[PDB]
RNA sequence: AAAUUGAAGAGUUUGAUCAUGGCUCAGAUUGAACGCUGGCGGCAGGCCUAACACAUGCAAGUCGAACGGUAACAGGAAGAAGCUUGCUUCUUUGCUGACGAGUGGCGGACGGGUGAGUAAUGUCUGGGAAACUGCCUGAUGGAGGGGGAUAACUACUGGAAACGGUAGCUAAUACCGCAUAACGUCGCAAGACCAAAGAGGGGGACCUUCGGGCCUCUUGCCAUCGGAUGUGCCCAGAUGGGAUUAGCUAGUAGGUGGGGUAACGGCUCACCUAGGCGACGAUCCCUAGCUGGUCUGAGAGGAUGACCAGCCACACUGGAACUGAGACACGGUCCAGACUCCUACGGGAGGCAGCAGUGGGGAAUAUUGCACAAUGGGCGCAAGCCUGAUGCAGCCAUGCCGCGUGUAUGAAGAAGGCCUUCGGGUUGUAAAGUACUUUCAGCGGGGAGGAAGGGAGUAAAGUUAAUACCUUUGCUCAUUGACGUUACCCGCAGAAGAAGCACCGGCUAACUCCGGCCAGCAGCCCGGUAAUACGGAGGGUGCAAGCGUUAAUCGGAAUUACUGGGCGUAAAGCGCACGCAGGCGGUUUGUUAAGUCAGAUGUGAAAUCCCCGGGCUCAACCUGGGAACUGCAUCUGAUACUGG
């Protein structure tokens, strides 16, 4: 019921956090085209839970570092 | 902002009689109609589409008195109306005080017309107006005032008028020198010798 | 604080006023909160000059918003003759 | 300054400055005793120097020096830091 | 009911043709400039360049109902009179109306200016949480009792000045404890802790130590929880160019803990981990305020961001903090620098990118004006004071709009001018003459509206113990306008004071005469001795208080082609192939609902654009309502197609 969003996992070296990529599905304004545009997230994820290549949910809270203010709600499909 | 030379100029230029003159003769008795103006009237060259829209532009023009600035406005305004543009700005142009002045009988042509609108000799709904562009909306009552009624040019107009043809939209009592503006009029009842399509050609390029 | 007031709108010599809430340290005709109404002080009496919305201007005042001297004579005029 | 209103404002603002100046110097010594207690150890000396610095920061933070924020922030950081002793 | 009803081509490559292709033109528009010319008014606009330097005046003050006070002027005053005894003229008194300086409160963070920096530390759209918020406002309470100072002042004294120093005295709603203390703060809890201020109006008696305490009303004070407003912070998307810039980054990315902020956070520090950004353009370089909007266009787009409104940044240059609810502060503070000025040479002072204005730069942009009368703002109980905001006025044809420079008659068609086949034609009813008129300008007389309020009186109601005081509500009286000699109206006189600019070879409306590839014209394709192209004249054409030229944007240009182009020979298929990223992908079923579609909600500021009306005598202009804002987010469904 909460506003979230989901995308896969693409970094995890870091600690207690994860960097979550969200494609979309934009047309382009002049030429019409559907583009795809990748949308790049520093998530917090707590337990280290996340791998990746895991489709992860996540959502907004405040900011938790310089680049983090996403935090991670639950783990869809895990890296197979 | 007014045109003050010579009159019948107009009117060999255009080739046809604008009625810049009361009518107390035929233009023929006064001036070669049939000719065009200055050394070399008695030629006629070929005119061009851009010829004929330009003539017939100042033909309504010079009928009606009204410079380039203040036709322009008339045909923005009749093409931002809906309907057919062209009575639209004929419309609009019928609608002025000076020509409906004139139409009504209280001036032999529409220079003095004019002048009696603008020396604040005219009323509209009792009101002295004295705008020459004043758009004359229906029911509007135009009358002399009280101390113009003694003129001999409104006579003598008042008189050049009934000799004249008679306006189905004018409603006018010539002891009263008072007239009503019943209605617009419209396409069927101005002249049918002025392409409308014309000015919108030439206002369109 | 916030405050209704007017907003001298027009041309020259024929000003056109539109009751406006603002907060009071915004300019005159600057940034406002709400439009409640409008006050045509040429007006022919043959017409309206005065459309101010009283249930907007009485929900403002009942939230600390303060009105001004000649807001609240036109809020007194407008009572008096409806 | 040009305006006489600026010139007032100026030596008011300077005479403030060093009542606030004071006054702040009082708390922030009152607190440095807090956190050398921490330091050393003592748990006694820390609630001893906690119960000394309570009131008269509250105070300073009542009469518009530091915020009731900075206070509460304080107060709860010198706490669970004296909890992590005894 | 209405509020997308909208799309033009032409000249020029050739002996000629079709195609390709560039150049030029016809249209709108401007913060315009220059040349010729120039009557009036309304509405708007007016340093685009040197964010170059600034003379001078003003642009932020206010409160005596916080306080000690009395220096100034107005009064009351006790006492001494010049003496022309009813003018009383000076000796002392804050007694009061007030008020210079001073402490204190609030305001100086608003309002006003500029676009230097800023290519994302900003702006726009849409969301969010970890926050503060003076004045305004709702609720609940409290408001007790003390102290030490200090400005002013006084005395001395240092300085040219700017400005100080020492000693003493005094007040407060200034300052500081004490008491009090909860739905406030810390803490799981027990408990611990934290505030305040008076002033004014009037008064029936009781009690007065003659100041008054005592009652009532208003206002102010402190604490907490809310509202409103403003602001701080975070995320996503969008918001110029360059790859002849491909690697960048050490507080760098994250984590634990300490600190810090109103608040989250590498915001900061210690330690640890070794990451993070980047071909969807990181980094670097150049340019640039952003938006609503404006111009253009049928539209999609292109260009643009002056005025008006929102946001941001800046305040001589660089840095920094203080006070404060709010600033790292245009007309505040400290420091350094450049520059300018005063000086007694020891020291000082200043910052027009506020309103006028000056010098300079430039093709170019105005008055060193009036008033707070209206709106708004600051302070005040109020009266009121301040307000270069603002309302107006001055200058400029800079633009838009409106009006005038007369009207009617007037011929054998006068004169002169030009042409002429020498017949005449044209200028041309044009002029002169005659009759009439007086808009605008000129002189004189009336005259709205912008004016709401505020003041003094009474009367009613509320409050109260009170028929005082105060608040609200009626009515009465005398007033409040910079514009301003207003708009508008009335009278007078007399056509009297008022037409110019460009063009005439084709594109492109408009043709003849006269003076050698020269002089010259030219937006693109004339002049070598009868040039509609040069220059002059006559005539005509187009605009008209303007007309042209230049500069600039879009259109035409389908000439960057998304709508909407091409590549055999006109410019264009890599010499050929393999192949990663990327783009696309046969067919059936199930599932999802990401793209897609439908509905609803929120938002999309106002102005502007458009539609129907209204008011300015019309218009410009102003304005009511609507439509529109083609967008974004959320929620609920659809499952054909694309995707998983």
């Amino acid at each position: 019921k909460i506003r979230t969003l989901q995308g896969r996992v693409v970094s995890d070296k870091m600690e207690k956090s994860i960097v979550v990529a969200i494609e979309r599905f934009v047309k382009h304004p002049i030429y019409g085209k559907f583009i795809k545009r990748t949308t790049k997230l520093h998530v917090h994820d707590e337990n280290n839970e996340c791998g990746i290549g895991d489709v992860v949910e996540i959502r907004e809270c405040r900011p938790l570092s310089k680049t983090k203010s996403w935090t991670l709600v639950r783990v869809v499909e895990k890296a197979v | 902002a007014r045109y003050l030379g010579p009159k019948l100029k107009l009117s060999r230029r255009e080739g046809t009689d604008l009625f810049l003159k009361s009518g107390v003769r035929a233009i023929d008795t006064k001036c070669k109609i049939e000719q065009a103006p200055g050394q070399h009237g008695a030629r006629k060259p070929r005119l061009s589409d851009y010829g004929v829209q330009l003539r017939e532009k100042q033909k309504v023009r010079r009928i009606y008195g009204v410079l380039e600035r203040q036709f322009r406005n008339y045909y923005k305004e009749a093409a931002r109306l809906k309907g057919n543009t062209g009575e639209n700005l004929l419309a609009l142009l019928e609608g002025r005080l000076d020509n409906v002045v004139y139409r009504m009988g209280f001036g032999a042509t529409r220079a003095e017309a004019r002048q009696l609108v603008s020396h604040k000799a005219i009323m509209v709904n009792g009101r002295v107006v004295n705008i020459a562009s004043y758009q004359v909306s229906p029911n509007d009552v135009v009358s002399i005032r009280e101390k113009a009624k003694k003129q001999s040019r409104v006579k003598a107009a008042l008189e050049l008028a009934e000799q004249r043809e008679k306006p189905t939209w004018l409603e006018v009592d010539a002891g009263k020198m008072e007239g009503t503006f019943k209605r617009k009029p419209e396409r069927s009842d101005l002249s049918a010798d002025i392409n409308e399509h014309l000015i919108v050609e030439l206002y369109s390029k | 604080m916030v405050t209704i007031r007017l907003a001298r709108h027009g041309a020259k010599k024929r000003p056109f006023y539109q009751v406006v809430v603002a907060d009071s340290r915004n300019a005159r005709n600057g940034r406002f909160i709400e439009r409640v109404g409008f006050f045509n002080p040429i007006a022919s009496e043959k017409e309206e000059g005065t459309r101010l919305d009283l249930d907007r201007i009485a929900h403002w005042v009942g939230q600390g918003a303060t009105i001004s001297d000649r807001v609240a004579a036109l809020i007194k005029e407008v009572n008096k003759a409806a | 300054a040009n305006i006489k209103s600026a010139k007032k404002r100026a030596i008011q603002s300077e005479k403030a400055r060093k009542h606030n100046a004071s006054r702040r110097s009082m708390m922030r010594t009152f607190i440095k005793k807090v956190y050398a207690a921490i330091e050393a150890g003592d748990k006694a000396a820390a609630q001893k120097a906690f119960n000394e610095m309570q009131p008269i920061v509250d105070r300073q933070a009542a009469k518009g020096l530091i915020h009731k924020n900075k206070a509460a922030r304080h107060k709860a950081n010198l706490t669970a830091q004296i909890n992590k002793l005894a």
